[PDB]
RNA sequence: AAGCGGAGAGGUA
DNA sequence: TGCTGCTCATCAAAGCTGACGGCGACTGCCG
DNA sequence: CGGCAGTCGCCGTGTACCTCTCCATGAGCAGCA
């Protein structure tokens, strides 16, 4: 059984759609923690379900020595599984660090399941 | 990725607009990734494919009517369920007759999606029969429908990579001769704009 | 103004060598285009 | 006409007469021109350098 | 007013029962504003002597 | 044998 | 476990408001 | 279809010289004591 297929199925079970958010470099972890805190405080958990930042352990070379340093897959981009509601939009947008929702034209678009899968398997 | 020189795009007049004959607003939309633009469409393959495509669309609409009739009969049974005690029992007539307006909404419900699909297919076919170079297609959904159903027979993109193709596929001689013809025998704002 | 261009270009190349989805890559290309337009003539459109 | 000039423009009268005198040979179709009065800010930016 | 946004956005990120006034007050914007006004301004001028 | 660019304010003919 | 030296990043935006004449694209707008 | 008048944006607005001041920060992440 292919692990990617199982992950795709378990994500298809999860409700909502995945969306991408642009942020500043060096802010991903703090943005994630603040997002979780603001979600739990505002009781908006009925809209925001998951917040994740894909990261890979890359062999950084310090003076010839290979050490696994965690580097973000998408610099300044985070992924959230949610439903597009006005309250959720405002809550996620007004969080410190969020600049905007990347999407075609003006209305933000939803990622395909394969694209989300390709950025979640353990590879680092 | 190719980019564009600011001097020849944000100028008064926009000297890149005069070359491709496009309004500066359209260039503003295309260049900064806010609208799609088709660059070329081969007309012969479109020409000798009309019958097959329209027949397939007719089959798709028959597929819609297939669900339509069953939905109609199911709605009829659902309304009969409420009608079972409407004018023969002691239930208050207020709700038992406002469920008739609810059933009006119900009968409109199936025809809603029916007309939605009818309009979808009609507009898709009309747009595929009206396509011409340098036409802006916002609201991706339309573009996805076009690139899935009629995936071939045309090419379109977004950004400076498409402006490059538009500039490449430009015939100076034909446009110059046409403009000289217009300024020769013409009258109105057309002559001024061509000059 | 050179530094921002040569940083955004490198970020776009790195993001385009990972097989990233279309939306992110075209957003990056738009940002690069804005950076170059600000290099050649600053403030001609938008905010300086 | 057959003078390869663009109507609605401004050209120096010396070149105008030279072009007309050249075109009235090996054929003929003189161009039609009228005098114009220009400011000192438009004539300064319409030089040949 | 610039410190107010910081103090208002700092209280929705930490845990209650540990918040103290000595923890939500950041002095730096105020001293920055004072130092930017008294020096490098258009109305605090070098004296004539 | 080794540097000297921006912004603001006041004055002189 | 807490002061303090070393490092790095351009997407920011709530504030701003006392110029005035010439010239052309143009754009919604009316008939 | 056919014009059309108000609007919005960009261009320009004297010469030479003297004196004084100031020029990014906030968070993060090691490196100790």
């Amino acid at each position: 059984v292919d692990p990617a297929a199982a992950l795709k199925a378990e994500l298809r079970s999860k409700p909502g759609d995945w969306y991408v958010v642009h942020s500043y470099a060096g802010y991903e972890n703090k943005v994630k923690a603040n997002l979780e805190t603001r979600v739990q405080n505002l009781d908006v958990g009925d809209y925001i379900f998951q917040v994740e930042v894909p990261t890979e352990e890359v062999t950084e070379i310090k003076n010839g020595q290979r050490k696994q340093v965690n580097r973000k897959v998408l610099p300044g981009y985070i992924l959230v599984r949610m439903d597009l509601t006005d309250d959720s939009w405002a809550a996620v947008r007004n969080t410190p660090g969020v600049t905007g929702f990347v999407g075609a034209t003006s209305r933000p678009s939803a990622l395909a399941l394969d694209d989300v899968v390709k950025f979640l398997l353990p590879r680092g | 990725a190719p980019v564009t020189h600011i001097w020849y795009f944000k100028g008064v007049p926009s000297r890149l607009g005069y070359l491709l004959d496009l309004a500066p607003k359209d260039l503003e939309k295309i260049i900064y990734f806010a609208a799609y633009v088709i660059t070329s469409v081969d007309e012969e393959m479109r020409h000798n494919e009309l019958s097959t495509l329209e027949a397939e669309m007719a089959v798709e609409r028959k597929a819609v009517e297939d669900q339509r009739d069953g939905e109609l009969e199911a709605r009829a049974q659902k309304l009969e369920a409420d009608l079972a005690e409407l004018e023969a029992e002691g239930a208050k007539a207020d709700a038992r007759r406002k469920v008739r307006d609810g059933g009006e909404r119900e009968m409109r419900q199936i025809r809603d999606r029916a007309q939605r699909e009818l309009d979808r297919l009609e507009d898709i076919w009309s747009t595929f029969t009206k396509l011409a170079p340098k036409q802006l297609i916002v609201d991706e959904n339309l573009y996805r429908e076009l690139v899935d159903r009629y995936g071939e027979y045309f090419t379109g993109a977004m950004g400076a990579e498409s402006i490059q193709k538009l500039i490449e596929n430009f015939d100076i001689d034909a446009e110059a001769e046409s403009l000289r013809d217009v300024i020769r025998n013409g009258k109105g704002q057309k002559k001024l704009r061509a000059l | 103004l050179y530094r921002r261009v040569i940083n955004r270009n490198n970020r776009l190349k790195r993001l385009i060598d990972l097989g990233a989805p279309e939306i992110i890559v075209n957003n990056e290309k738009r940002m690069l285009q804005e950076s170059v337009d600000a290099l050649f003539d600053n403030g001609r459109r938008g905010r300086p | 006409g057959s003078t390869e000039f663009l109507p609605g423009s401004l050209i120096d009268r010396a070149e105008f007469e030279a072009e007309n005198r050249r075109v009235v040979a090996e054929g003929g179709e003189p161009a039609a021109g009228r005098p114009v009065l220009m400011g000192i800010t438009k004539a300064s930016l319409a030089t040949d350098s | 007013s610039r410190m107010e946004r910081v103090v208002r956005e700092r209280m929705t990120t930490q845990d209650v029962e540990a918040i103290t006034p000595q923890t939500l007050i950041n002095i730096r914007p105020v001293v920055a504003a004072i130092k930017e006004f008294f020096g490098t301004s258009q109305l605090s001028q070098f004296m004539d002597q």
